[PDB]
């Protein structure tokens, strides 16, 4: 036996918290995905710039 | 013969300059590489 | 006024899901905080390197 | 006499070598400078 009104109240509060927390997780996960993507692009361009720099250094005396 | 003097007036300077530029370029390549860690 | 056993099961399941989602959000938030911190450090060092480069170019 | 001609030839050779050194160092300095300016702009682009 439980407190019927209390478990109804807790059911509703848990559902509210779960929506809020899922939304916070999806938003933060998307922010992290965007950050990782931007960093990967940066590292690709950095590699290109390193290679161009060494090419100049090799051609230069 | 002053053509030699005037034409060599900035030889030592341009050598020092190219050394400093080369050093900065090498340091930049190392720094860029450090960003990939 | 409800199905008592059914709301008990649903409440237990909601609590399990909320723990799982809270943990995922906290872990992901921590990873993002770490990434932001690392990027901030990179941008500071980049600033110093730009300034040194412009100083060398200016002296030349 | 012919010694003045020989020393004039030596002066011309020294001018040629000095000009070659100068133009080569200008070429090198130019390429290095351009790479450094490009790198400064790239680094700045990373701050956006
Ligand atoms: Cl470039
Ligand atoms: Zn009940």
């Amino acid at each position: 036996s439980h407190d019927c009104a209390k478990v109804d109240l807790e059911n509703a509060e848990l559902r509210r918290k779960l929506i809020r927390t899922k939304r916070a997780f999806e938003d933060t996960y998307e922010k992290l995905r965007m950050a990782n993507k931007a960093k990967a692009q940066v590292e690709k361009d950095i590699k290109n710039q390193i290679l161009k720099t060494h090419n100049v250094l090799r051609n230069v005396r | 013969r002053t053509e030699v003097e005037t034409a060599d007036k900035w030889r030592l300077e341009c050598i020092d300059v190219c050394s400093v530029l080369t050093n900065r370029l090498e340091e930049l390549a190392g720094f860029l590489n450090s960003l990939l860690k």
